[PDB]
DNA sequence: AAAAAAAAAAAAAAAAAAAAATTTTTTTTTTTTTTTTTTTTTTT
DNA sequence: AAAAAAAAAAAAAAAAAAAAAAATTTTTTTTTTTTTTTTTTTTT
């Protein structure tokens, strides 16, 4: 929320000063799967969880 | 600009190879830790490479870092034995590198900020001494343009703080892990730390809570000294400019208040923190300290101020004091070997000039006229400094061992007169004043001058100069001084002979006991003001004359010349 | 953003480049730019009167708008010196201007300076009162990454009186990937920075009024231009300082004066040299040499009648002897000191004020006007940094000059005991606990005293008529007696001359060059002075009813040498001849012998 | 915060200045610089194998960390092109560096563009999916204050990939005195900007899986180099994007591929020549110009036997006639169209696959695979602007190209009539209420129908035996009838040929595991593409003799007596047949590189039609 | 010897400066669903 | 061959996800200016 320098100048850094540096982020692969209950596992009248 | 890896390679090969291995012997001595400081010489480096020397002159601090790390890496191959670990600091560094070896895992890579730093683990220090080509510049003239530049200055000292331990690398230990983190200090202040970046802490997610202590730290001998322009350097009407100088390591405790100094260093800045910009203080970081130009028989006495004529016995007694009577502390009660002279005179015989020459001469000297130094000027007083009521000294305590050339003693303030009586009688100065409760130690010797009883009764010699107008005397003196204006021993050699002469320590013989007692009683009858003080006067003058002869035994010639001098003075 | 077009800025730089060219019209600024180039200086000085003469509307724009027009001026100077020279303009990165001349409504004092002159170029009179320790402000900061081996250089700008945000004044301490830097102090650039406090000049302020003061800011090649107690005249820009980041402003804008030029009193006018001056002084030196001193002393102070010998001695003090310094470190002073003393209404104070008006670095003082610490130096406490500090007294300010003491007899004895230092050495050994010093106060002393009993007793010896001791009269090289001789022809001529005066520059030029001149003395003169002083040092020199005035000494011989050398300086011969020696003999004889 | 020097950047720029310095070598990159300066193009394409061989380490460094490395490359390029010509190098504020070569590990597909390849120049083949409007982006914006007679130039940095600040993104509108600023659009500077979406090819992609696609931001220099449906190989910098400001972030970083260059993955625009090859073609033409058509015809489609007339006709198609657009836009087509009708197992589909593999911009259309709206173009709304866009069909894609119609008989009458205006005029005039247009598809059609009853009955007439209207058979200009005679003698012929081709192997390259003008005359048995490609351009005008002869032969064909009884026509002789005669004559002359169609080509054309059309139905 | 001027040190008060600081709501986008038209396909 | 029925396509409308957008002074500190008091040094 607040820059931590104590040396930004005679004035201070504004409120919420940080912008994410996109290039300097090291990232990974991720995947949102939609797993559905096993059809033989589902009880008779219910619906697949 | 250049590449500082190349520069470091250059200076490494240089330090290994230049000359008897001139730098090699120094390197091996510090490797064994037979010296703690080192000194580069830009004359010795201009012996081969001038570009590197000019670069050092223009950006000296960086090359200081280069040289010191280069010697740090040259260290261990020069090391040849096991040093005895003379300090608990030695114990710490040895233990530190031992555990680094223990948990080394040499293939394993460690971060750019996980390592014992040089400024901590060096245990030696490296300074410089600027080249003869580098003219010492005026303290006023060392402006912003000369910030970072290598610069030598010549100035008088005004006041010097004591040796208090500046922090160099603070060491912190943790409450859970047990590692030891460093905060390398640079500036006048540091905010302490409270959290430990040790990787065990980063793995545990524990509260750091590290506690600073002095044990594992690295302090250093630090002084802030002041310096003042030379009165000859000063321009036509301005007061002399001052300067602050910072003294580190084996540069500490060289200069002392009142002694002329030549300091070689770099003019680096500190943060000032009301106009915008980024302002900054200026301190000169000393890197070589050399006192200079004041504190580095018949023909000799005539060499004492050749520009004055006559007063040959006066000059001989002045030479005698400058040698100094033998310092004695027998059976507790002190019989000090100081010689106190007063010159009462008709108006104008160059007595002030004699005092000024003695001021220029003696290794410690303070020439004080009537009221320029009064009260605290002669005594010692209190001043704000680490801010504190630092008690520092005036003229006499500055001249604690030397010669106070007091001019116009007749018209001094009565408190000044009382203090001078105290110092001539007991070489102390007791004070119980408003904010001072002390007994200063002032082992000074007094050269009073004045114009025409207590003076006679508290001294070793009083000399009345009455220039009774004698035509031939004045003719010869007139020819002499006119020749002086017409044409306009060396001082260093004179002072060298005196300096060696100070330390022969004669002891009086038994053969002269009858002679001295007989001469004492005979002088008393010839008087009938003389007393035990005059006995001590003849006796001190005898000891000092033996010193001038350099023999360790006083003889009849010495006492004869002493009585000659005193007879001439009284008459 | 970057400006592509600006009618104001473009025409400003065009007009400036045109004005500063000046080669086709009398070469004033061509000569000045060539001079600062050769002398290696980069702050030009510009006559605003000439600027008004050439382009008056530009002048009004400059005065009524300071920062914009000055930025345009300094950049035009940059381009102009770039044209005349390449490597020099590359070496020096920004070329300042300072302003000078007559500033009609804007030539003010710190009292009359209201807010009407904000952002404008004022010319403020008045003394200096404060002088801050000179400090470097960082302007181009170089850093080196130890890990990356790359060097960067952050820059800054003179945001002294403009809007300033934290981004401009950040100073690097970390690399873009958290690899802490090492600053390269030597490779960086710096600008010294000082702040003085002008005050309205103490006489010119209306009486019974607490004085008005204005702060002044100084930068490169202006810091050590004026110490405290300087009768300065600062030309500069009057502006407002922004109270830093607010959220509530009272609207009270503090103000400063960013100095674009600094000058002292014009009297110290050593450079006033020209073809006519050298021609006329060479004529004076060559066509006549046997009566230079006589003619010059005669025309010295034309208002006061007579005093031929005393005025000759005044000229001896004014020219001075020659300071003879020795290889051993001894120093035999070259400056004469004089004590006028005489009956009331013998123009003693008028001779003093004459010296005060004419000579360079001439300081008045009256008997109990200055008491000790005023006359010699003093040692005060800073009271902010705790240290001591030296305050230069009148004598110290008068170093290499003159001090004129009026009512010297009524001056307290303590002051004379204080000046026992200066009257032979020229040095004051002031000292207190935290600071010892030895201040060059090498300056002549002219003094005026009335005798004891109010008026000189004609029928008593001078030792009884003077309330001063042998010591003090010996410290004074010269003592002079003046008595109102009431003879008829004397009263006729003195009153006639006084009424006549009731109904120079070449001298000012002559005095300082003669002071520069350093003659040397001959062996003929040497033998002559030796035997003359030997003649004097004898009871046979004096006689009954003609008592001496001062205790004759080796000081008397030495000051005879100084007198002879002074007469040589008058003659420009560089050779103290028997003429000078004889003249000094006559002078010392008349000054030292008086009848009873 | 200007950097004084960086060893990395200085080293890289020196290395690439050396790489561009090509005089001691053959001069390849110097020649590339000189030609691009002459072209006014401002991108230079550097082969990664060249970079790797000259300095493998720099190739590794660049293919691992692109943007700053290519900044070094482009600064070196600017310095180099300034040394060649400072005046031109001053012209453009930047010059750019395209890539090419064997991106060995750096060749993946959008299914396999994992999060390992960030800031690495990845190579990726795929099909476009979208084509966003190519709209300007402001780079250097100039303003004018009329109150103060002032001008300003705000400057913008292309931080499409890095962190971007509002102070950088300000567009000024008022001065310090709150005056009004008027933008100077012309004096400002802009660069085009387009987004597209590459997709994993369905021929390459996994069979049962959803598509996967990657976003590609084409700035200037690459505006219209990729439309939807095209095959394109994109090489460029996969990176991350900055989320707009806000105190919160989820970790999500929607990623793009800022393409460094994009090339046509079809690899069928291939005129790659050398001067020696040009001379080879020239001699091949001129030495034996009169027999060259038969040389080409016998040559074309090896690995098949006989059908020499059909090979001649497919040559007439591929070489093409000559389109004619007269004074008022009466556009008379210049394409051949062939209908193979014949028994099964007559290599008709093999001829189709041959022309698919050889002819540039050839595309297959099945009977009920493609259908109408797929075949010709379509009109559909956007749904992001409610505006009617046009979706180019198979034929429109095949404009100035070939379409191979498998099982033409099975296209229903709706599509068989939808092909009419493309067959004749080579255009599709489509329209719905919002938008209308005349998409241009100057296509050529080789169509392999199969006979009614599943096999030709010899005694039945061709019109009875073909299930196709005389209406369409007019529009087709040649109909070739391919019967399986079933005689043992020609069976021996075809069989020996076929089994020889079953015995032919990759020469030397294989061991036993399964997967120049003239040819080295392998007993068991490229320049075709080169020569036919150059042949297409020539416009050999008809001579007076050829025009009179072709006219009279057409009149003879129209007259019923020219066909004897017991023969049955296969296609009625409308005037389309005369235009067929002219087009086939032009195609033969183009084979000869004649520059004039002569009586030789005319009589070859008349021979072609006489064999093709009139069939001998037997009793 | 007493008076007084100056010095340093200590304290009060007014002006300027320093510092502290996430949550709720709205809008684009994507994705399906539904209606109705158009198209295609099967029947007599 | 044309009519009837069904299937698919095109286009408009709705529901949720997740990234964007907007609002937003007051109290404490502390330096500096001013005054005051006790003392020492100096003068009458
Ligand atoms: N023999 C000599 N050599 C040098 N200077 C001399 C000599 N005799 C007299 N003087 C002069 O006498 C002057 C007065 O001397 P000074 O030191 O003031 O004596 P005091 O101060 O005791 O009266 C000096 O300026 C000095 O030059
Ligand atoms: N020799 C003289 N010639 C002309 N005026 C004189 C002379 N002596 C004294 N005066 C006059 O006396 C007046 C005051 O004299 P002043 O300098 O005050 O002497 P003092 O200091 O003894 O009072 C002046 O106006 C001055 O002109
Ligand atoms: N003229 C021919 N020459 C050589 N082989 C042929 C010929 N016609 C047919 N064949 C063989 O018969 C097979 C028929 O395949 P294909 O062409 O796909 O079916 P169709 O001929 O019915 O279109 C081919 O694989 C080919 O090997
Ligand atoms: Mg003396
Ligand atoms: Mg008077
Ligand atoms: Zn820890």
């Amino acid at each position: 929320r607040k820059c931590n320098t104590d040396q930004a100048g005679r004035p201070k850094c504004p409120l919420d000063p940080y912008f994410i540096m996109p290039d300097k982020c090291k990232c990974v692969d991720f995947q949102t799967l939609k797993l559905q209950e096993l059809p033989d596992a589902v009880p008779h009248g219910e619906m697949p969880r | 600009l250049k590449d500082y890896a190349l520069e470091k390679e250059k200076v490494k090969k240089f330090l290994q190879e230049f000359y008897q291995f001139k730098y090699g012997n120094q390197l091996v001595r510090l490797a064994h830790r037979e010296q703690v400081a080192l000194y580069v010489d830009l004359d010795d480096v201009a012996e081969d490479d001038p570009e590197l020397v000019d670069s050092i002159c223009e950006n000296a601090r960086r090359y200081a870092k280069l040289f010191a790390d280069a010697v740090q890496e040259l260290l261990p191959q020069y090391k040849e034995r096991e040093v005895v670990n003379k300090d608990v600091l030695d114990v710490y560094i040895e233990h530190r590198l031992m555990m680094e070896q223990r948990s080394r895992d040499p293939g394993m890579v460690r971060s750019p900020q996980n390592q014992y730093p040089a400024e901590l683990m060096r245990r030696f220090e490296l300074y410089f001494q600027g080249p003869s080509s580098n003219k010492p510049r005026v303290i006023r003239e060392v402006r912003a343009d000369s910030v970072g530049k290598l610069v030598t200055v010549r100035g008088i000292v005004t006041r010097v703080s004591e040796v208090k331990p500046k922090m160099v690398v603070a060491t912190y230990t943790c409450d859970q892990c047990g590692a030891e983190t460093y905060q390398p200090i640079q500036s006048p202040t540091f905010m302490p730390l409270i959290m430990c970046p040790s990787q065990e802490c980063q793995t545990n997610r524990s509260g750091g809570r590290l506690y600073l202590q002095t044990r594992g730290s690295r302090f250093i001998k630090f002084q802030e000294m002041k310096m003042q322009e030379h009165s000859d350097q000063v321009p036509v009407g301005n007061i002399p400019r001052s300067i602050t100088v910072l003294v580190e390591g084996e540069n500490t405790r060289i200069a002392q208040p009142g002694d002329h100094v030549s300091v070689t260093g770099i003019f680096l800045p500190i943060l000032r923190t009301v106009v915008q910009g980024l302002l900054s203080e200026t301190y000169l970081e000393a890197h070589r300290i050399v006192k200079m130009n004041k504190s580095e028989y018949e023909k000799l006495a005539a060499s004492i101020a050749p520009e004055i004529y006559g007063h040959e016995d006066v000059k001989k007694a002045l030479l005698l004091l400058l040698v100094g009577g033998v310092d004695q502390s027998p059976r507790g009660m002190k019989i000090r070997g100081n010689i106190n002279i007063c010159l009462m005179g008709d108006p104008g015989v160059a007595k002030s000039q004699l005092l000024s020459y003695i001021d220029r001469l003696a290794p410690r000297s303070q020439y004080t006229t009537g009221r320029g130094s009064s009260g605290v000027g002669l005594t010692a007083a209190v001043l704000r400094d680490s801010g504190e009521l630092t008690l520092e000294g005036g003229a006499l305590v500055l001249a604690d061992q030397g010669v106070c050339c007091i001019d116009e003693f007749d018209k001094m303030a009565e408190a000044d007169r009382t203090a001078i009586h105290e110092v001539m009688e007991q070489q102390t100065i007791s004070i119980a004043k408003a904010g001072i409760l002390t007994t200063l130690n002032a082992r000074c010797s007094i050269l009073a001058a004045a114009n025409p009883a207590a003076l006679l009764s508290r001294f070793d010699l009083l000399w009345l100069i009455q220039d009774r107008p004698d035509r031939d005397n004045d003719l010869r003196l007139a020819q002499h001084i006119t020749y002086v204006h017409q044409h306009s021993l060396d001082m260093k050699l004179m002072r060298r002979y005196i300096a060696m002469c100070r330390e022969k320590q004669p002891m009086v013989p038994e053969s002269l006991a009858d002679y001295i007692t007989a001469a004492y009683v005979e002088m008393r009858r010839e008087a009938w003001y003389t007393s035990a003080r005059t006995l001590l006067a003849i006796l001190r003058l005898s000891t000092a004359l033996a010193r001038l002869r350099m023999v360790d035994v006083v003889e009849k010639e010495d006492v004869n010349e002493a009585i000659r001098l005193m007879e001439m003075s009284k008459d | 953003t970057v400006v592509l077009d600006d009618v104001e800025l473009r025409e400003a730089q065009r007009d400036y480049l045109d004005f500063l060219d000046d080669e086709e019209d009398q070469g004033i600024y061509q000569s000045k730019v060539r001079e600062l180039i050769s002398d290696n200086q980069y702050r030009l000085i510009v006559n605003v009167n000439d600027l008004r003469r050439k382009n008056e509307k530009r002048a009004n724009r400059l005065l009524n708008n300071a920062f914009e027009e000055l930025v345009a001026f300094q950049r035009a100077l940059k381009d102009f010196v770039a044209s005349i020279d390449a490597t020099y303009a590359k070496q020096y990165e920004e070329f300042y201007v300072g302003l000078e001349g007559s500033f009609g409504s804007k030539h003010v004092s710190p009292r009359t300076l209201t807010s009407c002159f904000l952002s404008c170029v004022v010319c403020v009179e008045g003394i200096v009162t404060k002088c801050s320790l000179v400090r470097p402000k960082v302007v181009r900061s170089v850093h080196y990454c130890p890990a990356t081996k790359k060097t960067i250089e952050r820059r800054y700008s003179d945001l002294t009186t403009l809007v300033a945000f934290p981004s401009s004044s950040v100073y690097p301490t970390k690399d873009e990937e958290n690899n802490p830097l090492e600053t390269e102090y030597g490779l960086s650039v710096y600008k010294d920075h000082q702040t003085i406090t002008i005050q309205e000049m103490p006489e010119k302020a209306p009486a019974g009024q607490l004085p008005r003061s204005v702060d002044v800011i100084l930068d490169d090649d202006l810091v050590d231009k004026a110490k405290p107690g300087d009768r300065v005249q600062v030309v500069g820009t009057y502006r407002c300082l922004p109270g830093k980041k607010g959220g509530y402003t009272s609207g009270t804008f503090r103000t400063v004066l960013i100095a674009c030029n600094v000058k002292q009193m014009s009297k110290d006018a050593q450079p006033s040299f020209s073809a006519e001056d050298i021609a006329k002084i060479k004529k004076f030196s060559k066509t006549r040499s046997k009566d230079i001193f006589d003619q010059l002393a005669k025309s010295l102070a034309p208002s006061i009648h007579g005093h031929d010998y005393v005025k000759k001695a005044i000229l001896c003090l004014l020219l001075g002897g020659v300071e003879r310094d020795l290889e051993n470190g001894s120093h035999i002073r070259g400056d004469i000191n004089i004590l006028l003393i005489g009956d009331p209404s013998v123009a003693k104070s008028q001779l003093l004020r004459y010296v005060l008006c004419t000579a360079p670095r001439a300081i008045p003082t009256t008997g109990r006007g200055s008491s000790g610490v005023g006359l010699t130096a003093a040692v005060t406490t800073d009271q902010e940094t705790g240290e001591r500090r030296l305050e230069a007294g009148a004598m110290v300010l008068a170093d290499r000059g003159v001090v004129c003491i009026d009512e010297f007899d009524k001056m307290s004895d303590m002051d004379r005991t204080a000046i026992h230092e200066v009257m032979e050495q020229g040095r004051v050994t002031i000292a207190k606990a935290g600071i010892h010093a030895r201040l060059n106060a090498r300056c002549s002393v002219l003094a005026a005293a009335n005798p004891v009993y109010g008026r000189y007793d004609q029928y008593k010896t001078p030792m009884e008529n003077i309330g001063l001791q042998d010591s003090l009269l010996s410290r004074f090289d010269l003592l002079f007696i003046m008595l109102d001789q009431m003879d008829p022809e004397q009263d006729r001529e003195i009153s006639d001359h006084v009424l006549r005066m009731h109904r120079a520059a070449f001298m000012k030029k002559y005095i300082h060059v003669a002071k520069i001149i350093k003659p040397v003395l001959t062996q003929e003169s040497a033998t002559y002075i030796a035997e003359e002083y030997s003649r004097l040092r004898s009871q046979d020199s004096m006689s009954s009813d003609t008592a001496r005035t001062s205790p004759v000494t080796a000081r008397t011989l030495e000051t005879l040498i100084r007198l002879a050398t002074a007469h040589a300086k008058a003659r420009m011969s560089k050779t103290v001849d028997l003429q000078d020696a004889e003249e000094a003999v006559e002078l010392v004889q008349y000054a030292y012998f008086k009848k009873v």
